[PDB]
DNA sequence: GTCCCTGTTCGGGCGCCG
DNA sequence: TGGGCGGCGCCCGAACAGGGACTG
């Protein structure tokens, strides 16, 4: 039936009127499925007819249904909806079955027709005029109006979610030790009730469903488990991910490609290890959904590893909030990491990973924090707290990178952690000059015009060298003049430059870059025993770096 | 009888999502939402309003009392017309000036003032739920709420008048209003300064926190002194001295960079030359004197940058253009073994603002030397003023922090 | 001013839910 | 033929913004 409950008032944005566009032709399939439906809810008064007083129309169709020989009946509204009003959407997330705590009793709801049963505006009923027709040439056509939320309008989803939480409000009041996850029409319901108990709660919930004109349909009401809920199968003790195929394409597409990345990512809530770098890469460069992309040799590595990682039995657990959250992070390869949360060993709660490359130029602890900051922030989402966690990093390169580091970084409580890959720093500045080793003036400059440049070094022993570089520029350049004095000195040096740009690249110890030429440097500065890094003014006549600027500069005017 | 109050011209609404919030903040929200739902300060709203601005908790230190936090910075930049010209209170250039200055939180005054009902929507926030077990549930204001540049300035009638007594009686006491705060500064001994301060409580029964701006100096610029000069010392010397001219453009350098002629090893020792030496005594006079051409600007708002030198120790410079400041500042904490740069971060946010509150009645802008992640994850869980200030997240250049190092 | 380089935002594919 | 709506997720690339270095 209808819900009595108050309509929410709805209006059009300032200037604008409602939608007149042409209906499509449909099949005699979808034709005769669209005149059951609408002959059923116009006499149930859920849509209502309409004459020659309404200047409206929105083409309409229908789709099959899940697992259903029913028809869905949909509405184009998107010139109505880009012509409709602003809402706010309340819903702020998708629940996880993780956060659930074991219950005795457990029963799951689905309403019945469940938009068709909350009212509309009386006021914006007239946009949503549609017609049937009967053949291009054959009759007049349906021509009715919604009195009810239509599918396909942006206004119904939230307008719904807001409707059943003001119906649902009354009985989460005086239910307290009842647990109701209501996502969009459908409804998880938990207790620690006998059965019998539970089941007369349940009653009284559906019957005050009934009250507000939502009915729960039998053929939908689960009662004993496995129950289906939100993509899972809910057991007592474990919960599980409904079966995830993966495509076994010989040629591949790049939305071939995109749904492959997708499935694995909706995996690696519950499969551990999941890896994406390789074949996400496979889409740097494309233009088009059909373009054709080999994979290559490491995106066939990749996807293999996946593969044998989902032919594994896995399962997921309930949240017991008397135990402790504990989060284990891994490092894999190339800015991947995954992790576990669990409270007991061996038995996840659920799996992640985080993979987002953020900077040309970062290392793993930076990575790492990264990491740590985005599962505490799904740890909140999903259990309103923050949880314990255990790190491959030593307290003591924690303690180094913080007192070293000159932004604010914070990692909450952790613990170490000995299986390896350790997460380490590769190298460290010097805070003082060193003496005995040599002292390498570096510089580079570059032809803004011709791209040529040169760089090289000047040091307190004598030494000079310059190399001409093409397709260049000033920072490339500066970049060069470091790498010829590491290249060129010894296991101890101090450099001086007078460039900014490589001085700030180089004192936050990238481990890995975007840049070649940066990873060359990365490979010389770790393979030092001390390096002092040092910077001057450019310009002034200072020290040996007048000397340098000097000598790379004969493309200088 | 309420005030009707309009958004700026060509702005519409704060569309603000809500973060996630712990559960025992989402307890304490829901607890105080509905006792204020039945007082009638709120009613629930549906997604037909389509506004939002974020909502948070913060305890009390010490208490076990629980405070909601509305974030009103995007409705306050787009009311700024309103609140700043319309209504606005003027900032007492003594205030600053004083002794003792107490901090008393008079919020709770709004609630007895009905908001402008065409106005509410915009005050729109969403508490959510553990785990997405709910969709977020709705609220708008019916009254003034804490932390709208609106409230104080729709207030201010009502406040004069409740002030006007005790102003007449205690003549050299200055009072100034901003936002959530009564600041009651006066020159007395911190006794009889106590005293006043609980007999202005009396008064506006119709905590606090206790500051000394007369001490609050500035932080020099300063040169090392040593006795030993390497290749290596000059260098730093005449870099950090060339960035200095920018601000003090007597700032002269090169008998200092003549030392360095040639092509030396770092650690090399260099005796200063008579020329040097005078020149770098001269540099350290410089230094002393105040920056030449520096005008606050009303107009105009303040950008507050913030360095970590490291080992609890924060720098920070207010200025409204580069290189003319308006006041700089260090924050130091003892060497904690347990140490927070996020909470320490935090903590020195607050401080500046409570200043540039006193000094100016202008909160800054802040450029911040954290990851935005970071940032976001954590600062609720030490802030503890009703305000919040503007802030945007920055990657401190490291000689910066090299030049305002002590 | 111009050029180089780097970081943020946002839309537009796909995945999952309903 | 599939074709509509809201939510969250991931990854990429285009569009900007901001700051350093440079030209004559
Ligand atoms: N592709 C979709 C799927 C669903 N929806 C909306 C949202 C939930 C509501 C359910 O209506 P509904 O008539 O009860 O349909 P259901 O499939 O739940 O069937 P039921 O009545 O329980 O047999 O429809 C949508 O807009 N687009
Ligand atoms: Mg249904
Ligand atoms: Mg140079």
């Amino acid at each position: 039936p209808i819900s009595p409950i108050e309509t929410v008032p709805v209006k059009l944005k300032p200037g604008m009127d409602g939608p007149k566009v042409k209906q499509w032709p449909l099949t005699e399939e979808k034709i005769k499925a669209l005149v059951e439906i609408c002959t059923e809810m116009e006499k149930e008064g859920k849509i209502s007819k309409i004459g020659p007083e309404n200047p409206y129309n929105t083409p309409v169709f229908a789709i099959k249904k899940k697992d259903s020989t029913k028809w869905r009946k949909l509405v184009d509204f998107r010139e109505l909806n880009k012509r409709t009003q602003d809402f706010w959407e309340v819903q702020l997330g998708i629940p996880h079955p993780a956060g659930l705590k074991k219950k005795k009793s457990v029963t799951v709801l689905d309403v019945g027709d469940a938009y068709f049963s909350v009212p509309l505006d009386e006021d914006f009923r007239k946009y949503t005029a549609f017609t049937i027709p009967s053949i291009n040439n054959e009759t007049p056509g349906i021509r009715y109006q919604y009195n009810v939320l239509p599918q396909g309008w942006k206004g119904s989803p939230a307008i719904f979610q807001s409707s059943m939480t003001k119906i649902l409000e009354p009985f989460r009041k005086q239910n307290p030790d009842i647990v109701i996850y209501q996502y969009m029409d459908d409804l998880y319901v938990g207790s620690d009730l006998e059965i019998g108990q539970h089941r007369t709660k349940i009653e009284e919930l559906r019957q005050h469903l009934l009250r507000w004109g939502l009915t729960t349909p039998d053929k939908k009401h689960q009662k004993e488990p496995p129950f289906l809920w939100m993509g899972y199968e809910l057991h007592p003790d474990k919960w599980t991910v409904q079966p995830i195929v993966l495509p076994e394409k010989d040629s591949w597409t790049v939305n071939d490609i995109c749904k492959l990345v997708g499935k694995l990512n909706w995996a690696s809530q519950i499969y551990p290890g999941i890896k994406v770098r390789q074949l996400s890469k496979l889409l740097r460069g494309t233009k088009a959904l059909t373009e054709v992309i080999p994979l290559t040799e490491e995106a066939e590595l990749e996807l293999a590893e996946n593969r044998e990682i989902l032919k594994e039995p896995v399962h997921g657990v309930y949240y017991d909030p008397s135990k402790d959250l504990i989060a284990e992070i891994q490092k894999q390869g190339q800015g991947q990491w995954t992790y576990q949360i669990y409270q007991e060993p061996f038995k996840n709660l659920k799996t992640g990973k985080y993979a987002r490359m953020r900077g040309a130029h970062t290392n793993d602890v930076k990575q790492l924090t990264e990491a740590v900051q985005k599962i505490t922030t799904e740890s909140i989402v999903i259990w309103g707290k923050t949880p314990k966690f255990k790190l491959p990093i030593q307290k003591e390169t924690w303690e180094t990178w913080w007192t070293e580091y000159w932004q604010a970084t914070w990692i909450p409580e952790w613990e170490f952690v000995n299986t390896p890959p350790l997460v380490k720093l590769w190298y460290q500045l010097e805070k003082e000059p060193i003496v005995g080793a040599e002292t390498f003036y570096v510089d580079g400059a570059a032809n803004r015009e011709t791209k040529l440049g040169k760089a090289g070094y000047v040091t307190n022993r004598g030494r000079q060298k310059v190399v001409t570089l093409t397709d260049t520029t000033n920072q490339k350049t500066e970049l060069q003049a470091i790498y010829l004095a590491l290249q060129d000195s010894g296991l101890e040096v101090n450099i001086v430059t007078d460039s900014q740009y490589a001085l700030g690249i180089i004192q936050a110890q990238p481990d890995q870059s975007e840049s070649e030429l940066v990873n060359q440097i990365i490979e010389q500065l770790i393979k030092k025993e001390k390096v002092y890094l040092a910077w001057v003014p450019a310009h002034k006549g200072i020290g040996g770096n007048e000397q340098v600027d000097k000598l790379v500069s004969a493309g200088i005017r | 009888e309420t005030v009707p109050v309009k958004l700026k011209p060509g702005m519409d609404g704060p569309k603000v999502k809500q973060w996630p919030l712990t559960e025992e903040k989402i307890k304490a929200l829901v607890e105080i939402c509905t006792e204020m739902e039945k007082e009638g300060k709120i009613s629930k709203i549906g997604p037909e309003n389509p506004y939002n601005t974020p909502v948070f908790a913060i305890k009390k230190k010490d208490s076990t009392k629980w405070r909601k936090l509305v974030d009103f910075r995007e409705l306050n930049k787009r009311t700024q017309d309103f609140w700043e010209v319309q209504l606005g209170i003027p900032h007492p250039a003594g205030l600053k000036k004083k002794k003792s200055v107490t901090v008393l939180d008079v919020g709770d005054a709004y609630f007895s003032v009905p908001l402008d009902e065409d106005f509410r929507k915009y005050t729109a926030f969403t508490i959510p739920s553990i785990n997405n077990e709910t969709p977020g549930i709705r609220y708008q204001y019916n009254v003034l709420p804490q932390g709208w540049k609106g409230s104080p300035a729709i207030f201010q009638s009502s406040m004069t008048k409740i002030l006007e007594p005790f102003r007449k009686q205690n003549p050299d006491i200055v009072i100034y209003q901003y936002m959530d705060d009564l600041y009651v500064g006066s020159d007395l001994e911190i006794g009889q300064h106590r005293t006043k301060i609980e007999e202005l409580r009396q008064h506006l029964l119709r905590m606090g926190y206790e500051l000394h701006p007369d001490k609050w100096t500035v932080q020099p610029i300063v040169l090392p002194e040593k006795d030993s000069w390497t290749v290596n010392d000059i260098q730093k010397l005449v870099g950090k001295l060339n960035w200095a001219s920018q601000i003090y453009p007597g700032i002269k350098v090169r008998q200092l960079s003549k030392l360095l002629r040639g092509t030396k090893a770092l650690t090399e020792v260099i005796p200063l030359t008579e020329e040097a030496e005078l020149e770098l005594a001269e540099n350290r006079e410089i230094l002393k004197e105040p920056v030449h051409g520096v005008y606050y600007d009303p107009s105009k708002d303040l950008i507050a940058e913030i360095q970590k030198q490291g080992q609890g120790q924060w720098t920070y410079q207010i200025y409204q253009e580069p290189f003319k400041n308006l006041k700089t500042g260090k924050y130091a904490r003892m060497r904690g073994a347990h140490t927070n740069d996020v909470k320490q971060l935090t903590e020195a946010v607050q401080k500046i603002t409570t200043e540039s509150i006193v000094i100016w009645g202008k909160t800054p802008k802040f450029k911040l030397p954290i990851q935005k992640e970071t940032w976001e994850t954590w600062w609720t869980e030490y802030w503890q003023a009703t305000w919040i200030p503007e802030w945007e997240f920055v990657n401190t250049p490291p000689l910066v922090k090299l030049w305002y190092q002590l």
